[PDB]
């Protein structure tokens, strides 16, 4: 869900290198965005149909070049 | 006539939608983004011929996987996502260069390409949400005034803009009256009054408010919408040069602009409705 | 930082002609181009939510915007004009990153008090445009001038001035 601004929707961290690793390759950029965060969940593209989560519990933002004009992540 | 618009999943191979085009690249215009109208849920995008696709919030979707026959690179889309749309951009500008012209031509398909495998292709329908065509005319019935210390001109005339726009359409027996007529209010005004895309102008070079008059937007079931105005407007004119007074030549340019981009609409044919400039009785000055 | 540093807005101005002197009243009225740009992460929004990538106002003024949308812009004014601008293609939008800006080709009548014709006609004159913010220093700064369009412009003719 989106409220304000143009944000876009086991053990938990904060692996922000690979932002900027991604970032410095030749921006297949999805494919390794999801791999990398499957190593590390879902996202959300629209208003009114934003993806679901199926999760499973048996023991106790994203990036985009939202401009059109040059496809900049 | 036969009736298309919205009310209150068989034999889809032949209604196959794919179509290709030719375009110029040179200038400013290097990048190149196309649009599509809506999908529906089993429509798969193969686009060949970088270039990548997003959808119309710009959020990535796919890229093109290089295969050497038949040179450029190959991309290929799928989606299940009802109501939305889909951009296709291509930039030929990958480092700084000469260049200054290139062609190119492009493979499109929202279903499937490979059974039609390219070819002449009749029976394909354009998927790249094309801009609207907007015919213009406009007549000049008298160049009232010639302010010359301050290079302006107060010119009298009709313009008249006739475009088609399916979305405008309606059904007659709701209201009546078989066509939708906005009076006095510009086509600003009336894309206000109607949460509807129109193609909103402007004279680019009039100083104050120009007077509308006999000003009025109809509408035809159909939805083809024309914008009639008489207008008393006082154009700018910088290209005035008196060094030769009295023998000099000018050039009275009156330069209607539209307010939304060429994506959008587009001038398409200009429209000789009424004499150009009209005759009047007198010398006249000019 | 911490300080919630005052936005930064660059501003462009272009001059296409001086269409009148009048030298008894001391006014010039000029017609020329101005293009404010400022980045407004506040100002940001979903290219879903209403499609389109860019989100536009038309032919109203900054203050107008403001007023339609409860959110700080800066808001400008000529400091000199008497009487009513001819405001003309002026249009404020907005990209979904939020750096948003406006433009609008006026026609406008400043006041010249500097003018001083006791040297007419060997005089040199000072026409002065000066475009003031109308929100505080803390709040929005011309930060850096912008060259989109020449200064002056060149225009067929000698021309008065
Ligand atoms: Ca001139
Ligand atoms: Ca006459």
């Amino acid at each position: 869900q989106n409220t304000g601004g143009n944000l876009d929707p086991a053990e938990e961290i904060d692996p922000a290198v690979s932002l900027g690793q991604v970032l410095e390759k030749a921006l297949d950029l999805i494919s390794e965005l999801t791999a990398v965060a499957d190593r590390i969940w879902d996202d959300d593209g629209g208003k009114g149909y934003s993806a679901s989560l199926e999760f499973t519990i048996p023991r106790d933002s994203t990036i985009t070049n939202q401009r059109l004009d040059k496809f900049q992540p | 006539t036969y009736t298309t618009g919205s009310f209150q999943s068989l034999e889809i191979k032949p209604e196959a939608h794919v179509q290709e085009l030719e375009i110029r690249l040179d200038k400013d215009t290097r990048y190149l983004t196309q649009h599509t109208r809506n999908l529906q849920p089993g429509d798969t995008f193969h686009a060949l011929v970088r270039l990548r696709l997003t959808d119309s919030g710009g959020k990535p979707l796919a890229f093109g996987l290089i295969d050497q026959p038949g040179e450029s690179v190959e991309l290929n889309y799928t989606c299940d996502q009802d109501i939305c749309e889909l951009v296709v951009h291509v930039d030929g500008t990958d480092g700084q260069k000469d260049s200054g012209e290139a062609v190119y031509r492009l493979l499109v398909g929202i279903n499937a390409p490979n059974l039609r495998e390219s070819g002449q292709t009749p029976v394909g329908s354009s998927v790249f949400l094309e801009s609207d065509l907007v015919t213009v005319g406009l007549a000049v019935d008298q160049i009232v005034g010639v302010d010359q210390r301050s290079e302006n001109f107060s010119v009298v005339g009709t313009l008249k803009l006739s475009w088609h726009d399916p979305k405008l359409g309606f059904s007659p027996d709701q209201c009546g009256c078989t066509v939708k007529s906005f009076e006095d209010a510009s086509i600003r005004a009336v894309a206000g009054e109607i949460n509807l895309p129109l193609p909103s102008f402007s004279f680019y070079n009039q100083q104050g408010n120009r007077w509308s008059q006999n000003q009025v937007i109809f509408v035809t079931p159909d939805g083809r919408a024309s914008y009639f105005e008489r207008f008393t407007v006082t154009l700018q004119a910088p290209d005035f040069d008196f060094l030769a007074y009295p023998f000099d030549r000018q050039k009275f340019s009156i330069k209607v602009d539209l307010a939304v981009p060429t994506n959008m609409f587009i001038f398409n044919e200009i429209e000789r409705f009424q004499q150009v400039v009209g005759d009047q009785l007198g010398e006249e000055e000019w």
